[PDB]
């Protein structure tokens, strides 16, 4: 990016421009567009700890389809009968 | 792969969809498929939200129908004859059980 000198002559006339390509910084960028997400986990009341997720949509309606891809930590199993309860 | 490249108009059994998919090296895919059916005219497309189903593949297989009655009330014409001319298209999302990754594949 610098200045240059446009030098032009003879008979006719032309349309010249120029056109900058340039990566510029977002402004109040959210990363979470129109999922608003809230995951809570609490220690319960072997270790085992109660784990809540809170979801909204930002849209005006009621969102279509949508899906929960959960990746647990390490060495950490779901409980059998809760997914049970939510399965029906 | 619909079962016939057409859809008959007074056919009351409805469409049929038949999902196939498989890896890319010759081996056979388990997950959950997503189909909606949309109705092109053109250039002008319209959906039809109340055809969104949520079908589970199994050894690369898989199948969706789409009842008459969904396809008439979908477009606030109940009219039949109109129909005759334009075309449908099949979205279909085929997510693996490891949501590794989706693909939209369109006919």
């Amino acid at each position: 990016n610098e200045g240059f000198t446009v030098t032009a002559e003879g008979k006719g006339q032309g349309t010249l421009s120029v056109v900058t390509m340039y990566h510029a910084k977002a402004k109040d960028q959210l990363t979470c567009n129109k999922f608003d997400l809230k995951v809570t986990i609490k220690p319960a009341p072997k270790n085992t700890m109660i784990l809540e997720i809170c979801t909204r949509y930002r849209g005006d309606q009621d969102a279509t389809m949508s899906i929960l891809d959960i990746s647990m930590m390490t060495g950490f199993a779901p409980d059998t009968d809760d997914l049970k309860q939510l399965a029906n | 792969e619909p079962t016939e490249k057409f859809y008959y108009i007074y056919n009351e059994k409805g469409l049929e969809v038949t999902i196939t998919a498989r890896f890319l090296y010759g081996k056979k895919v388990e997950g959950t498929a997503f189909v909606i059916f949309g109705i092109q005219d053109g250039e002008q497309r319209i959906s039809l939200p109340e055809s969104l189903k949520r079908i589970p593949i199994e050894d690369g297989s898989g199948e969706v129908v789409l009842s008459r009655k969904v396809l008439l009330d979908g477009v606030q014409n109940p009219r039949a004859e109109d129909l005759v001319g334009k075309s449908l298209y099949v979205s279909a999302t085929v997510i693996l059980h490891s949501g590794s990754d989706m693909v939209q594949a369109e006919r």
